[PDB]
């Protein structure tokens, strides 16, 4: 599978409400192109994508 | 003859003054608030 590196996140912003309102970016380098899986560790906010 | 000067020429906060209706106009004098409703399709994501 692709393995990601010296990735580094911003939220531009953020809001409660209810609907996915928290928008966030996050920079990445990987070893090659492919598809990669996304999840959160916080049972408090859920990820849209 | 006797008439003085008209209130276009003599009044304060430098406005003038019309007729037809009777106008006071342009008084340099307190603020004007604003609201304005721009449509979202103006807007660009700040993500690109």
């Amino acid at each position: 599978a692709p393995s990601l590196t010296d990735m580094s996140c911003e939220v531009p912003a953020c809001t409660h409400s209810s609907d996915f309102g928290g928008v966030a970016i996050i920079k990445y380098a990987a070893s090659k192109k492919g598809k990669c899986a996304v999840h959160s560790m916080t049972n408090a906010v859920t990820i849209r994508e | 003859k006797e008439r003085g000067a008209s209130l276009q020429h003599t009044a304060p906060f430098g406005c003038q003054i019309a007729t037809n209706p009777v106008r006071a106009m342009n008084c340099a004098v307190g603020n004007m608030p604003i609201s304005i409703d721009i449509p979202d399709a103006a807007f660009t994501r700040v993500v690109d």
